[PDB]
DNA sequence: GCATCCGTGAGTCGAG
């Protein structure tokens, strides 16, 4: 049930070698895997939340 | 546990001192450190205990506020008609127990305000209230430790 | 840092209140310069946090950091299910499942 | 459907943290840095 | 041996940024007055976003349009960071429309001008348009404040409109600190500065007055005591 | 936990009895319209709603306070049922 | 978007001159602890108070000296001191002396002490020292008005050479205390309910207390007026 | 008395 769906990374007229990348496939950011978001954290407990 | 437990500093480094004035002196050179173990008058003690002594909880956890010493300073504190040597988070763990149940003379019974409060002395405490005031007053202090234990696990750092 | 410094802001109260903490705490060598201790919590990966209801700081230096983390596919908006009466079974007769 | 983050779903890191979402604060409650910048989560160091 | 009103300074880059200093202050009032002033500022503090989108030929949110790179989401997405400045007080929506086509790259400029109404960030991307792509958009903005999610408003101008979450807090970032200063023989005393980081929609220095009046109109609250009439 | 909960298990040999005593009682409430009630107005439990405070809809919580102020008999073989059912009807009709 | 708002009622609950519950609901989301915390802050440190900064008694050294013909230690009398209540009826009076003489079998209350012009003691049935047969004490202490807390070693003041600085206790406020629970107001229900709680010594009513604290605060917002 | 054969057991909710 998730969505899977490509976007392209690329632009007209750019000049691409063999094998660069041209779309974005899901859960991938810039040909790289991407499993979910960089978030800033701190560890401390919170009011037992 | 974070708020019942006592500094142990390495600074003063069981000095021997005559007269407290002495002790004040040195600590006040930066000689010796407030919670550093010290010999005054042939008995230990700490300086802490000799420059701050407190006629009630409310001016000691009034000073913690000011922030003249911490939770986990030991210090000198008048509780019940006893002159107590203890930190100001001890002072307020038992009154967060006795203002739980309602009862000042049970609950100061039901601590043992000596020791750091951790998983077994809570337990003790909780069964044993359970037994003196019921059911519903050992809820209402379950509640109760519950609050204050996440609202100081929280600044604790 | 040296951006604050050179936004002309030096040490806060509260962090000089952190740093006696961290001080007692053995995380920090005593004596040395405010930037110095801030220095060394920050080395050991740790700064100082001001809780936002209060504005008072976090007694201790915390970790703080980015982290890598994942949204799994146990969503509570597919679990979330109740029922008062509905459909029962034919030969048993009970709710189905 | 575009599902948001809400109370109840379930994260975790690579290194087997995992846990659900119990409260989502405004930004003001939120634990900051010297310059005024907000943390996006709170990790309890139990876990660890 | 009574402190009274301390020095006000106040320091300004351009409308987007500001600082506002207040010393000297008593012990542990700088962060007495400095933190509530920063809830107020980062929640309350009344703004403008975009409440609405309608694309010709789009349906919903989930479409692609042709000749268009970037897909509908992103698009809303850019123009989730649209800032728009009304130079008017009493006007509370207007919608912006944009019309381009071609090969080139949509940006913010692009709307068509209204009376009263400014872009503060014109270079803003919105979309980039191929040859023969075609983009016709009208985007419905509005007065709000605070956080209102797409679900919760469900404002739409026609029945293809499409939605979208709406931050209306013009304020980006607050700090505040507290520097230890002195008066004659007095010590240990608060030096407050506020740092203030906006959109440009509203100045910090405007969001910094109307917050305070805010905490005032709250302390009001406390002037009529009433009653318990639990016993 | 349930106000005066210790009290309640004092006054009986057992707890499922209190179980059972305050079950009933509730029943003989809402049967009765709460018109058979043992508290006074002033003991009333109360609901606090959006007007004001109104009487509490609950029929158990009446009836462990009811059992509380010890204005209540509870014991087996009291009386046959059927006189029971007749004489309530009779002072509190419904 | 479209946003409506009704103005909180504020509820008192009031046992004596000695405490108060205040219950500010319903509140905007976050603006508990907003109004909370500097509140706090403020009738805890800055609410007006008298306290008593140095005590001098005859034949006695320094602090932990005992004193001859009486029980209590000197510290332990300083202690007592502490915890005495004293009202200024005179907005112009910043400072008094109170002197106490006495002696043989006799129990001393803070009742003994020589009145003084616009000068209320509100516990005067507070215990001091107990005397036995041939003790004698004659001890003058200074009252002062102030702020907050200031230990003894802050101030450092001496009338006399033999003269005991005490940590001063101005605060007319024992302990401030609130909560903030979640209320709801028709649909939404994280709207914020304020509990807010005061103790005090008699002198000045959590009531009075409170409007001092807020009145504070709101001077303070004037001062982003004028740069 | 002691090896050997045949039948009957082997966690809970959830989705599927
Ligand atoms: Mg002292
Ligand atoms: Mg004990």
């Amino acid at each position: 049930g998730t969505a899977l769906d490509q976007r392209p990374r690329v632009v007209v007229g750019q000049r691409v070698r063999k094998g660069d990348l041209l779309a974005d496939g899901p859960a991938s950011e810039n040909g790289f895997l991407a499993l979910g978001q960089n978030v800033l954290v701190a560890i401390m407990p919170f009011d037992g939340y | 546990y974070y708020i019942t437990q006592v500094r142990k500093e390495k600074k003063g480094a069981g000095l021997e001192f005559a007269t407290p004035e002495e002790a004040l002196a040195a600590h006040e050179r930066g000689e010796v450190a407030l919670n550093a173990p010290i010999k005054v008058a042939g008995r230990e003690t700490s300086v802490g205990r000799l420059k701050y002594v407190f006629a009630n909880p409310d001016e000691a956890l009034l000073a913690v506020a000011h922030g003249i010493v911490d939770l986990q300073d030991v210090v000198t504190v008048r509780y019940m008609g006893k002159r107590l040597e203890t930190s100001p988070g001890r002072i307020l763990f038992a009154r967060i127990v006795a203002e739980a149940v309602e009862d000042e003379k049970v609950a100061w019974e039901l601590i043992q305000l000596d020791v750091p409060q951790e998983k077994n002395s809570l337990k003790d405490l909780v069964y044993q209230a359970f037994l003196r005031l019921g059911m519903e007053k050992t809820a209402r202090l379950l509640d109760a430790l519950k609050y204050y234990g996440f609202t100081f696990s929280t600044t604790s750092g | 840092f040296g951006k604050r410094k050179g936004e002309g802001f030096g040490v806060d109260k509260r962090e000089v209140e952190v740093l006696r903490r961290a001080e007692k705490l053995g995380l920090v060598t005593p004596g040395k310069t405010p930037e110095e201790q801030l220095k060394e919590l920050f080395l050991q990966g740790k700064v100082v946090l001001y809780d936002g209801r209060t504005g008072e700081p976090i007694e201790g230096p915390i970790v703080v950091g980015q982290m890598f983390i994942m949204k799994l596919y146990h969503m509570v908006e597919d679990k979330m299910h109740a029922r008062s009466t509905g459909p029962y079974s034919l030969i048993t007769q009970q709710p189905l499942g | 459907q575009k599902r948001k983050l809400q109370v109840g779903d379930k994260l975790a890191n690579r290194h087997g943290n995992k846990g659900v979402v119990a409260k989502i604060l405004p930004v003001e409650d939120m634990p900051h840095l010297p310059d005024g910048t907000p943390v996006d989560v709170i990790l309890n160091p139990l876990g660890v | 041996s009574k402190l009274k009103a301390p020095v006000f300074t106040v320091r300004t880059q351009g409308r987007e940024y500001g600082e506002f200093v207040l010393e000297p202050l008593e012990r542990g009032f700088g962060v007495t007055l400095g933190n509530p002033l920063r809830r107020i500022l980062l929640s309350s503090i009344p703004g403008t976003a975009v409440t609405s989108v309608y694309i010709e030929d789009v349906l919903h949110e989930f479409s692609t349009i042709p000749g268009v790179k970037e897909d509908v989401v992103e698009i809303i997405l850019n123009l989730k960071e649209l800032v728009v400045r009304f130079l008017n007080p009493s006007l509370q929506t207007v919608t912006l429309l944009l019309k381009a086509e071609g090969p080139k790259e949509v940006k913010a400029r692009d709307f068509l001008p209204v009376a009263d109404v400014e872009i503060m960030n014109p270079d803003l991307h919105i979309a980039t348009l191929e040859e023969g792509g075609r983009l016709n958009m009208e985007v419905r903005v509005d007065r709000g404040v605070g956080y209102v999610p797409a679900e919760k408003h469900g404002i739409k101008d026609r029945i293809n409109a499409i939605p979208v979450d709406a931050v209306f807090s013009p304020v980006r970032r607050v700090a505040f600190q507290v520097e230890d200063t002195r008066l004659g023989q007095r010590t240990d005393l608060d030096k407050l500065t506020l740092r203030i980081w906006t959109d440009g929609s509203v100045t910090p220095l405007e969001a910094l007055n109307q917050a305070v009046e805010i905490l005032r109109e709250h302390l009001t609250y406390f002037s009529n005591p009433q009653a318990a009439a639990v016993a | 936990a349930e106000p005066g909960i210790d009290k309640l298990f004092g006054m009986v040999d057992s707890k499922y009895r209190l179980t059972v005593v305050v079950a009933k009682r509730a029943q003989q409430l809402l049967r009765h319209g709460f018109k058979n009630t043992v508290l006074e107005p002033e003991e009333r439990p109360k609901m606090q709603t959006l007007e004001g405070l109104f009487d509490d809809p609950n029929a158990v919580t009446w009836a462990m306070k009811e059992l509380l102020t010890g204005r209540l008999v509870f014991g087996e073989n009291l009386v046959p049922e059927d006189r029971l059912q007749k004489e309530m009807e009779r002072l509190y009709p419904v």
